């Protein structure tokens, strides 16, 4: 928490407003599609 | 030997980075952004009040 | 090559691509919610 | 007065040579850096010795190369004005006239390059209607010289007549007092045949250039000169720079009256068999490519001599002339009269290097650029338009970038009839 | 024109290009408009070491 983060501020300086917040951070989601290993077990009850 | 063949010249596109700068002062200074076309080249000044004594 | 470099390159591409639509949308939200008079150069002269 | 948009069509051209020549489009990214020139190797020739004890006599290797580069764009810049009603109907047809003009210009460049760099020369002492089957003899001479020199003709061969000599050939065919199938075709139409005397395509090309007579006389080689095959040489900085194989600079007594495209032949040198190195009976013929300085010229088939003793064996492997230049031999001129040329070649001797003009980039924003196909010939250029700051006007530019290269001047030929006087 | 983002500092500029058909060329311009203003000079300070007469 000591290192205050900064990012591209998405808001604009609204002149008639006393106070605007100054802490910004970003959450970057990315999706990767790949072929991963899958195991075909045998069910001790029935089926696989 | 004397393989007096054909001579070319190669250019590889693995650049060699040489410059690496930092801007702590500009990162620490607070950035304010007026909306869209708020102020033009002619009039861009702004007057802000000073806390009263 | 830096992971941050790649992330920020993608973010900069998207940010600069969706710029005018975002600013028009922000203008519409302000016009509909705060004030219909965004005349800020004047209103002070 | 009533203008009536009923176009009186007036011209109709054709571009056989340009539509027949092979086209090459090297990678643009590499050709930007390589100064718009690229190098291509040449088929290797091997020296040969016979004996049992060959110690200290092991030859090296040597592979020659040729350089192909490009010229400057050929544009059709013109200015379009709305509010005219005469620049409204004229623009639609100006675009088409521009396309036809660009195709014609490409064909003209191809024909001129072939005619002024064709090393093989077939000269005749009179016109074509002088004797019977004289046009056949004219074509068969070219075929015979190609066969004797043993030049690569797998891709094909082609002979282009001008209209005058094509008509003379047809007249010769019809005068025969016998009508089979060839005389009847040469009667009903002007065609002689699609294949004559062994060539795979015998056409007539209306834009064949005329090779003007040469007023060069009394010229001799100035000092003995030995030309050696090579693939590169050291520059002033110690770097190795490649060497073009299709040129040789000779020092003459006086190069007055010569010009680009003069056909010459030194007295005493003869063609070889290339592969077998057997001496032909024909005089070796060369073509003047450049008149540099006042006592030097640049002839296209480098005269590597067979009897040269300064040639290392792998260099002597490329010999195409029986004897070098002997410091006083007369250089005879083969084009003694003005004559429109008939041009024969192997189909893989002329190429048309092409490049794009990337005007669709983000940099050229504000001007609208599309592709533009040049008809007949297989080439693609740009068509760009941009309006003016005001006044409801515009500008149009149709651009095309290419360069006509003759990679095998020894395989390109020229036919000069009526070379008397 | 289009927007142009600047690294490190959180500023936005403008990226404009133009094409000339006569010379078949292109101009590119990147412009950045900002002002660094010190609203409290009494709060900004400076340290000078080694100030011998």
């Amino acid at each position: 928490a000591d290192d205050i983060p900064s990012f591209q501020n998405p808001n604009d300086w609204v002149f008639p407003w006393l106070t605007q917040d100054t802490i910004q951070i970003a959450e970057f989601y990315e999706v990767v599609e790949k072929k991963e290993t899958a195991f075909i077990y045998q069910d001790p009850v029935t089926g696989e | 030997a004397l393989n007096e063949g054909q001579i070319v010249t190669l250019a590889v596109d693995e650049i060699i980075e040489t410059i690496s700068a930092i801007t702590p002062m500009a990162q620490k200074a607070k950035k304010y952004t007026p909306p869209a076309a708020s102020m033009q080249r002619s009039s861009n000044t702004i007057w802000m009040p000073v806390e009263q004594e | 090559e830096n992971r941050l470099e790649s992330i920020l390159s993608r973010f900069d591409a998207d940010w600069t691509a969706s710029d005018e639509a975002r600013r028009e949308a922000k203008n519409d939200l302000f016009f509909s919610r705060v004030s219909q008079w965004d005349d800020w150069l004047s209103q002070y002269t | 007065t009533l203008a009536v948009d009923e176009i009186i069509e007036t011209i109709s051209a054709i571009t056989p040579m340009a539509q027949k020549a092979k086209k090459y489009t090297p990678p643009a990214a590499s050709m930007q850096r390589s100064s718009n020139t690229i190098w291509m190797p040449v088929e290797q020739e091997s020296p040969t010795q016979e004996g049992w004890d060959l110690t200290d006599k092991a030859t090296g290797l040597l592979e020659l190369n040729v350089a192909v580069n490009m010229g400057e764009p050929d544009n059709d810049f013109f200015q379009l004005r709305a509010d005219d009603l005469r620049d409204e109907t004229a623009y639609r047809r100006r675009i088409q006239s521009a396309a036809r003009k660009l195709a014609n210009n490409v064909e003209l460049k191809v024909a001129n390059m072939a005619a002024e760099m064709g090393s093989l020369v077939i000269t005749s002492p009179d016109a074509i209607g002088t004797n019977t089957a004289d046009a056949w003899n004219f074509v068969a001479d070219a075929e015979e010289i190609m066969f004797s020199r043993e030049l690569n003709r797998d891709m094909g061969t082609s002979y282009f007549f001008n209209p005058q000599d094509y008509k003379k050939a047809g007249y010769d065919l019809t005068k025969r007092d016998i009508f089979g199938r060839i005389p009847e075709e040469a009667y009903r139409d002007g065609t002689i045949q699609r294949q004559v005397a062994g060539f795979d395509d015998v056409l007539r090309s209306p834009k064949l250039p005329v090779l003007t007579k040469s007023t060069a006389t009394g010229i001799t080689v100035s000092g003995a000169q030995s030309f050696k095959p090579v693939a590169w040489q050291l520059d002033n900085d110690g770097n190795k720079v490649n060497v073009d194989n299709r040129f040789a600079t000779v020092t003459l007594s006086a190069t007055t009256g010569m010009k680009r495209g003069d056909k010459i032949s030194f007295a005493g040198v003869k063609f070889l068999g290339q592969m077998a190195k057997n001496v032909l009976a024909q005089d070796a013929t060369f073509s003047v490519v450049r008149v540099v300085d006042g006592t030097h010229v640049e002839i296209t088939p480098k005269p590597v001599a067979l009897d040269d003793v300064s040639l290392s064996p792998e260099q002597r492997a490329y010999a195409n002339v029986n004897t070098s230049l002997a410091d006083a031999m007369a250089v005879n001129i083969l084009n003694v009269k003005d004559a429109r040329t008939n041009v024969f070649w192997a189909d893989d001797a002329i190429r048309i290097v092409s490049q794009p003009i990337p005007a669709n980039h983000e940099l050229f924003a504000g001007m609208k650029t599309t592709s533009f196909s040049i008809p007949d010939v297989g080439l693609n250029g740009i068509f760009a338009t941009q309006g003016d700051i005001s006044t409801l006007s515009g500008l149009c530019r149709i651009a095309l970038w290419y360069g006509v290269n003759a990679t095998r001047p020894e395989a390109i030929g020229v036919g000069l009839p009526g070379q008397t006087a």
